[PDB]
């Protein structure tokens, strides 16, 4: 499990792997770990399959009613706060949730990080997962706020590949989304074995 | 025996709910027409003041992104019914990954309007028109304070309700088109209202199968009125 | 784990904290803020668990503002500090105990400046200086050495800079940056940020 | 008619049950507080002073409530004991919460929200009790407040009770002082006002009551002054009548 | 005949006990309010001090949050409950959702709390009407109003109290489509509107403005006396 | 002291075809080192286009089956129509999460036809997360069936082999071959093989015997 | 233990016509002090004090709950409280938390409001009253305080020698304790006046 | 007239008038006829239009695979008893794993409607339920009433002007036990055509026919499949 997210001048980049295991047994290789909440919001899956699947679907149930009652989209700081209060009521009962919230706002970009323990922080760069610590170093060596769009696509695609190389619980495919001002857009989805012929060559 | 929801008559029927049907009559008119191309919908505003902000008077609300609404009668009871009708379509998508059909929306709405004295209050004072395009095509339904639910092909309620129905049964047929039914609807409106029909007295709302957006007309409405 | 400091003056309160939001090896955020403006003369510093810091301190934040809007005037720093102690002790023998450490900094028009200490077992104190975290051990005896009850606000910043260089020297954690406030009769003034070129 | 419960408006805004309670207090006792710099006072009247009673409490109209506040009372006595035991219990809840005394306004609004809430809820009654307030705080000093059955209130500098002694308010304006508001200047004003309103002549000391509140060395003592010094206060005013007739 | 209940209907479909609550609003002092370019303003009349009381406890204009105001009518007891309840909701909204509270959200809370308070028997409805003025929702000036039936509604210029029909008819011939810029001109519109008071004593007007960025600015009876002077300066052109 | 869980064995296989779906399971019910019966299939015809399989703890399998069959009727009289394949997988995820802190010990696979007439296979976990796949194998012999179907159906780790879609007749003999090889090495598998085929013309059944040891 | 988390020592001693009470000043976590001005003696009316020792949470908590019930008692009745009456009041407050108990041991010292008769008592953490005639002690360093009071106490003592006896009893016993110290405050009351003195102790 | 106000108040003649008035709400609804053979039980209802172009209000509604009911009276009490009816049918499927016997389900309804006919605070249910079903001992035709009495019968017609339908059933009840569905259905809908004014005819758009059989699940036919049933009929003798 390895996800990352970083914002820059032209929006937010979201990338993740697709491998979900069960002990030492790989269950699948085509797990979509970036949950499409809205046409203007995105959420990740990191730690616990049904825990990140249920509560973000319940958050998407809540943000639609907020749009109908007020004739306006929800802000990014609002949706991350509503998710933090729902999980905090089950503190200590044994949940696992480490997702991220992305989306464009009236204040510009938006990037928050929500734990099951109760940590709600903002920031510019994040990397969540078991192989997350392999992704901080290769990202920060190439990170800049004024990167190009095609340059930012190659940075996140490189960083997932180096994480799936060293980690054993990470592999499959590399998904890649791009959050624009109007809404998010799916970039691509590449296999790791196809990148190995490209990068090592 | 005519001041209680817990008391019958020697003949039959409430009066209490019969008095609640009378509360619709002092509302504003509203016309909805079902057509194979989609469902159009019209209403009259009755703006009182120029300082009165016009878009704060709602008559068409958006229940869901493929279902519109219309109302008459008491405004205070209407906002209660619109609230759960947005929630019940939202709870259904949460547990089924699908859009609730237009008929089964009003099933959830009618289950609470028949709870006024049937728990263990008063009945409501508002009639509703529900238009939408579900998997069975375009639909148009109608309810009442008595919870009696029915499907209509073209319905007009509120004030001027009976006078609209006689003229509305004349021009309706099965092979209508959507753009024909829109201009046919507001010929009826300028014959039943007392002010001169302009771009500020009325508002429209349509719905189409491939155009599930746009349950409103924004000044295009000026083009329809100038070619009457 | 994270650090606080409570230098009290004759007509001012000098407070500072760190800006680290680490996760068990990594340092996810290096510009984190732990300073909560309760009112126009009262700050709040909070150190504790993951969720218990944000949930409890904002419950106090949006309850002192209710007193301001409803009664037309502002709480004293003593009464505001002695209300926070009431909420831990009432919610201590229950299924949800809050595990946070606090220190309160306020100025009064009639009583002057004031500082209060808070344990995670809801024990009040009135201290001329205080600290929290593992760095509270290495630094307070320096502050116990050079403290004077009649000290200027310029020497207190220099004493604060002496207090943080030894935390740069013999403390295992990194802690590069330190935000600093000051409270006087005019209100809360934001001093410049403190960083360290190490070598 | 519309003399049912209190949860029904008349055809036009005239809650009749509230109006019936606000007229009932005129047929009751008489209480008044006066202006004072560096002090405040209350004055009351002993009703039914028949010679087979004890008065073991020696304080009947006046109830010292927190530490630096007291109150008069006027109205139905059955509802009077309910409010005073409730009102003392408000001030100690505040003191347990903040460790500071209640600042003399939001104590009044805490009661006035209770007194209002019996006008909207059920088929019962509003409180048929109006009462005064005296006190000192950190923010404004000496204060006066006036309760109503409806839950309405208001600050004052001199006030009294209605149909018993509504003519005293005309006397308080005609003999008004502002600035020269010492305690001895106000106690002389108090015995003159109670002289006309209490229709029994010559003003025996067993029919009245005077309670004061000063500010001494940061302690705010509260005096319910004894009957011996009421005597030399009455005979001072009886002397001033014999001095005032020199113009005649 | 049949009213004496909030749950029964008339034979022609009315709720007379709800309609009688609006009759209690017409016993109150008038309060007007307009919105402008940046500065919103609302003023009240009929102070009428009675020579022996403090006047800081008779205040009719309060603030719910830092960027929203309140003016009311009706009876003073029922307003205090609605004001004290709305301060809690506009503060507890900020705790659950970290935004500031919009001016539209707090009016739906007041209307819905007055809604369910009308339905059940043995609950006398609020006999007040309120004006909520706030330029809070991202630099946009707005003003709404309420009703004892529980219907929140938006105007652009408002009048309530004993004599609202004359003032609302006055402002329709006075509120220009030309937006009143140079905001002392917009304040002079309210003083010209409040000049048609029940007695028009001149010193019984308590205007309160808000420049959409600062806090509430209660005007003094020396600055407001200057605006009353320039209203008589423009009145000299009649001869 | 009392323990509320026990393992019963079982093996469930599903393959999403182009216009069909095949659900297969064994009929052996065991506990510990004993055989309760040799006739207990895991196939359950929910609708005319949807078959569910339930493995794991057998007491929860009998309970969870009757809860779903009740809610099928509760959907229909409220909506005047039957549930789709994707609607059941959305409903089942809420039921499995509803006992999050006392979970069902049941592995679930739903196979059937969508509204377009194509195959669809949904796999599950005992807490309620799901995804749409082309083929899954759940149960005790789950590790012995997934690598072989990656070779034959998914064509993984193969070179110079075209990707022909799997026909119906070729898919039948792939199911009949994997359960013979799985019953050799696994002890919780044998005694029969119930196969359900879901097409646009109804649901067919077929039983193939295995070794009886 | 939980009692040994903050330390403390409260001593009361009966004289001829007077009574004295003393406590320490150190506030701190298990081995780290915080401040030297922590109040452990609280006035409950004139000529009647109370001392608390144990967990520093329950010291500040019970002293506010007892003040909550005392002011409601002294307003329903115009009189002040008798020293026997307060002992029954505290024992009711501790017994209500029978299984959730407060971690403190109160010491009550004071005179009679009518006569000059002194009164001393101490309670357990669940409310067992225990009246004596010579001294009561409470806190962590209890065994050192019994060794000083059994040898130095005299029956009929003036306020001069009573102050000197409770001074030497507190200084020599708390200096043997590790988690108590940093100053000793002594209250000595009588019919005419109240005298409060602080002592010169070891600040280590 | 003072005794005519509540359900609790008895009369000096011994007749509670509020139960007697809920019978009158049954006569407001349209007519419906149910009957049975040895093997097949068929109930036929009559739709009523609201306007000239709205859909007709449905009468027969499915309950279980062996139980279907008709309706006459208040639509508020109709769906309120239906939700109680469907809940009891699936509880025996969930617990006992058998379908309910029809005769003991109706005894639950008489216990259900008895409380609001005795305790103050709830009116009696104005409803006219006809019930057809299959237990292990063949078909059944049941009716209920707002006086909480339930009557087993072999043929019954209730609703507006349903007395003329009863006269047709009494002189043809000897023929009902032997004939099969091709005429048993049109034995029933010859009884509806006397509950009509003599100028209009029973068309395809205003009638519903529900059939439950011994080997047949309960099936509702309306507006398209009525045409194989309305074929082969004579007219009224006018």
């Amino acid at each position: 499990t390895t996800t990352l997210a970083f914002k820059f001048r032209h929006g937010v980049i979201v990338a993740a792997d697709s491998r979900a295991t069960a002990g030492a047994y790989i269950a699948s290789q085509t797990v979509k770990k970036v949950i499409e909440i809205n046409p203007y919001l995105l959420g990740t899956m990191a730690g616990g399959a049904a825990d990140c699947s249920f509560w973000e679907r319940l958050l998407a149930r809540q943000c639609r009613i907020y749009e109908l009652r007020n004739k306006e989209r929800i802000s990014v700081a609002a949706a991350s706060k509503l998710l933090a209060n729902m999980v905090y009521q089950y503190k200590g009962m044994g949940l696992s949730m480490g997702t991220m919230i992305c989306g464009w706002d009236k204040r510009g970009p938006g990037l928050y990080y929500v734990d099951s323990e109760g940590n709600r922080i903002s920031g510019a760069t994040f990397s969540v997962g078991s192989g997350s610590v392999y992704a901080y170093g290769v990202m920060d060596r190439g990170y800049s706020y004024d990167l190009e769009v095609e340059q930012a696509y190659d940075l996140a695609r490189r960083a997932i590949y180096q994480a799936t190389y060293r980690d054993a619980y990470s592999g499959g495919a590399v998904n890649l989304y791009h959050v624009r001002e109007d809404g998010w857009i799916r970039v691509s989805s590449d296999n790791v074995a196809d990148l190995h012929e490209k990068y090592s060559g | 025996y005519d001041r209680g929801v817990n008391t019958f008559s020697p003949e039959g029927r409430l009066f209490q709910v019969e008095y609640a049907i009378e509360a619709i009559k002092l509302g504003s008119t509203a016309i909805g027409i079902q057509t194979s191309e989609g469902v159009c919908l019209a209403v009259e505003k009755r703006i009182t003041s120029p300082l009165m902000e016009p878009s704060s008077i709602e008559k068409i609300v958006e229940i869901d992104a493929h279902i519109g609404c219309a109302m008459s009668g008491l405004i205070a009871d209407a906002k209660t019914l619109i609230d759960k009708a947005r929630v019940e379509t939202q709870n259904h998508w949460f547990t089924y990954n699908e859009t609730m059909t237009v008929e089964s929306v009003t099933q959830a709405v009618s289950n609470l309007a028949l709870q006024f004295g049937e728990e263990d209050s008063r009945p409501f004072g508002v009639a509703l028109l529900f238009g939408g395009v579900d998997e069975k095509g375009p639909q148009l339904f109608h309810m009442d304070p008595s919870g009696t639910f029915v499907q209509c092909d073209a319905r007009a309620i509120g004030s001027a309700s009976e006078g609209a129905q006689s003229s509305l049964q004349e021009v309706y047929h099965k092979s209508m088109t959507l753009k024909e039914a829109i201009k046919s609807s507001l010929i009826i409106l300028k014959q039943v209202m007392e002010e001169k029909l302009n771009a500020t007295n009325i508002e429209l709302a349509t719905v189409q199968p491939g155009q599930n957006f746009h349950m409103f007309t924004k000044e295009e409405l000026e083009e329809v009125i100038k070619d009457i | 784990m994270e650090y606080l400091i409570g230098i009290q003056g004759p007509d001012y309160v000098l407070v500072a904290s760190d800006r680290v939001a680490a996760s068990n090896i990594v340092q996810m955020k290096d510009d984190h803020d732990k300073m909560f403006k309760m009112s126009e003369k009262i700050l709040l510093l909070c150190v504790g668990e993951a969720g218990d810091t944000v949930q409890f301190a904002e419950y106090i934040q949006k309850n002192v503002q209710l007193y301001k809007m409803r009664n037309g005037y502002e709480l004293s720093p003593t009464a505001a500090a002695n209300f926070t102690r009431r909420n831990l002790a009432d919610c201590l023998r229950s299924r949800t105990p809050y595990h946070v450490n606090l220190l309160l900094a306020g100025y009064d028009e009639h009583e002057g400046p004031a500082l209060y200490y808070m344990d995670y077992l809801a024990a009040l104190a009135k201290a001329p200086f205080a600290a929290h975290g593992y760095g509270a051990f290495l630094t307070l005896s320096i502050l116990d050495r050079y403290y004077t009850p009649t000290i200027s606000r310029e020497r207190a910043v220099e004493l604060l800079r002496k207090c943080l260089e030894e935390l740069q020297k013999r403390f295992i954690l990194n802690l590069p940056t330190f935000s600093v406030r000051i409270i006087d009769k005019n209100g809360i003034h934001d001093l410049d940020n403190i960083s360290f070129p190490k070598q | 008619r519309y003399d049912s419960r209190t949860t029904i408006f008349s055809p036009e805004g005239r809650l009749y049950q509230v109006e019936y309670a606000m007229e009932a207090i005129g047929h009751a006792g008489t209480c008044l507080g006066i202006l004072a710099n560096d002090g405040v006072l209350l004055a009351a009247e002993r009703r039914n002073i028949h010679k087979l009673l004890d008065e073991v409490f020696f304080s009947e109209k006046i109830y010292k409530l927190n530490e630096d506040m007291a109150c008069s009372v006027a109205g139905i006595t059955s509802d009077a004991n309910v409010l005073t035991n409730e009102l003392r219990l408000i001030a100690q809840r505040y003191l347990l919460q903040y460790q500071e005394p209640i600042p003399c306004e939001q104590l009044v609004t805490a009661l006035c929200d209770i007194k209002q809430a019996y006008t909207q809820f059920g088929g019962k009654r509003p409180f048929g009790v109006s009462l005064l307030y005296i006190g000192w705080d950190k923010h404004y000093g000496f204060q006066l407040y006036q309760s109503d059955p409806s839950g309405n209130y208001g600050g004052w500098k001199a006030t009294c009770i209605g149909n018993n002694s509504a003519a005293a308010v005309s006397m308080l304006k005609q003999d008004y002082k502002e600035g020269e508001m010492t305690l001895k200047s106000a106690l002389a004003l108090a015995i003159k006002v109670l002289n006309k309103t209490m229709d029994v002549s010559k003003l025996s000391a067993e029919k009245v009551e005077i309670a004061t509140l000063t500010r001494e060395n940061g302690k705010t003592v509260i005096r319910v002054l004894k009957q011996k010094e009421v005597e030399q206060l009455i005979k001072k005013h009886e002397e001033e009548e014999a001095k005032a007739e020199r113009e005649k | 005949s049949y009213d004496r209940a909030i749950t029964v209907f008339s034979p022609d479909g009315h709720l007379f006990q709800v309609e009688y609550a609006q009759e209690a609003v017409k016993k109150g002092s008038t309060a007007v309010g307009v919105r402008g370019r940046d500065i919103v303003v609302l003023g009240v009349e009929k102070k009428s001090v009675a020579k022996l009381q403090d006047e800081r406890t008779v205040r009719k204009i309060c603030a719910l949050d830092d960027n929203v105001c309140m003016a009311f009518a009706g009876l003073t007891a029922d307003a205090r409950i609605v004001i004290n309840r709305a301060r809690v909701e506009c503060q507890s909204h900020r705790l659950t959702v970290e935004d500031p509270v919009t001016v539209e959200y707090i009016t739906r809370y007041i209307a819905s709390l007055k809604q369910r308070y009308t339905q059940s028997n043995g609950r006398r409805p609020f006999g007040i009407s309120a004006l909520i003025v706030g330029f809070d929702f991202d630099g946009t000036p707005r003003l709404y109003q309420t009703d004892p039936s529980g219907t929140y509604h938006a105007w652009k210029a408002n009048a309530i109290g004993r004599g609202a029909k004359s003032v609302r008819e006055f402002l329709e011939k006075n509120y220009t489509d030309e937006a009143i810029e140079t905001d002392d001109l917009t304040i002079k519109l309210v003083i010209k509107a409040l000049l048609e008071v029940v007695q028009s004593g001149g010193k019984n007007i308590e205007l309160a403005v808000m420049r959409r960025d600062q806090s509430l600015k209660i005007l003094n009876p020396e600055e407001i006396e200057k605006y009353v002077a320039e209203i008589e300066k423009e009145k000299e052109e009649n001869e | 002291r009392f323990s509320p869980y026990v393992f019963n064995g079982g093996t469930i296989l599903a393959i999403a075809g182009e216009d069909f779906a095949i659900v297969a399971s064994d009929t052996r019910l065991s506990e510990g080192f004993s055989i309760h019966t040799r006739d207990s299939p895991k196939c359950y015809k929910l609708t005319d286009k949807t078959v569910i399989g339930c493995s794991g703890f057998h007491g929860d399998c009998l309970t969870l089956t009757k809860i779903i069959e009740a809610r099928l009727k509760m959907y229909k009289h409220s909506n005047n129509k039957a549930m789709t394949t994707g609607a059941i997988a959305a409903m089942l995820s809420t039921i499995l999460y509803s006992r999050r802190f006392f979970p069902y010990y049941v592995y679930n696979i739903i196979g059937g036809l969508d509204e377009e007439g194509k195959g669809a296979v949904y796999s599950f976990d005992p807490v309620g997360s799901y995804q749409r796949d082309s083929f899954k194998a759940g149960g005790s012999a789950s590790a012995m069936l997934q690598p072989l179907l990656d070779n034959q159906v998914g064509f993984k780790n193969m070179q110079n082999v075209e990707h022909v879609p799997l026909s119906l007749d070729r898919a039948m003999r792939l199911v009949k071959d994997v359960f013979i090889s799985a019953a050799e090495r696994d002890v919780y598998t044998g005694d029969a093989l119930r196969i359900c085929i879901v097409t646009k013309e109804g649901i067919r059944e077929e039983t193939v015997s295995l070794r009886k040891d | 233990s939980i009692m040994s988390y903050n330390g403390g020592a409260v001593m009361a001693m009966k004289g001829k016509n007077c009574v004295a009470i003393a406590a320490d000043r150190r506030f701190g976590i298990q081995a780290q002090m915080v401040t030297t001005d922590f109040q452990k003696i609280f006035p409950m009316g004139d000529r009647l004090y109370i001392g608390l020792a144990g967990l520093a949470t329950d010291v500040q908590t019970v002293a506010q709950r007892l003040k909550f019930r005392l002011n409601l008692y002294e307003l329903k009745e115009g009189r002040q409280i008798k020293p026997y009456t307060l002992m029954s009041m505290v024992a009711n407050l501790l017994y209500e938390k029978r299984f959730g108990p407060y971690y403190t041991e109160p010491v009550i010292a004071g005179l009679d409001p009518k006569t000059f008769k002194p009164f001393i008592c101490s309670l357990d953490l669940i409310g067992c009253p225990m009246v004596t005639d010579d001294f009561v002690v409470s806190g962590t360093c209890a065994e050192q305080m019994y060794g000083m009071c059994e040898s130095l106490w005299e029956p009929n003592m003036d306020p001069d020698h009573l102050f000197e006896t409770i001074s030497q009893a507190m200084l020599n016993a708390v200096d043997r304790d590790a988690v108590s110290g940093m100053g000793v405050i002594v209250h000595i009351i009588e019919k005419d006046k109240i005298t409060t003195r602080t002592l010169k102790a070891r600040m280590d | 007239n003072q005794y005519d106000n509540d359900v609790t108040v008895w009369s000096p003649q011994g007749r509670i008038h509020q139960i007697e008035y809920a019978m009158e709400a049954v006569k407001q609804g349209s007519a419906t006829v149910g009957l049975k053979s040895k093997t097949h039980a068929v109930l036929v209802a009559l739709k009523r239009a609201q306007s000239e172009l709205a859909a007709h209000q449905k009468k027969i509604l499915h309950v279980d695979n062996h139980i279907g009911i008709s309706i006459a009276g208040l639509t508020a009490d109709a769906r309120l008893l239906c939700n109680f009816m469907r809940q009891e049918c699936l509880d025996s499927r969930f617990v006992f794993d058998r379908p309910l016997p029809v005769s003991r389900l109706v005894s639950l309804i008489g216990s259900k409607t008895q409380i609001p006919t005795q305790r103050y605070g709830r009116r009696p249910y104005g409803v006219g339920l006809l019930i057809a079903g299959y237990d292990d001992m063949g078909p059944h035709i049941f009716q209920t009433c707002p006086s909480a009495n339930y009557f087993d019968c072999r043929a019954m017609s209730i609703g507006a002007r349903s007395q003329s339908a009863r006269t047709y059933l009494e002189r043809h009840m000897s023929e009902f036990m032997e004939c099969n569905l091709n005429e048993l259905v049109k034995h029933g809908l010859r009884a509806l055509r006397e509950t009509l004014p003599a100028e209009q005819d029973l068309t395809t758009k205003n009638v519903s026919i529900g059939i439950v059989g011994k080997d047949l699940e309960f099936t509702i036919y309306d507006d398209d499949d009525v045409s194989p049933f309305l074929e082969g009929l004579e007219e009224r003798p006018q």
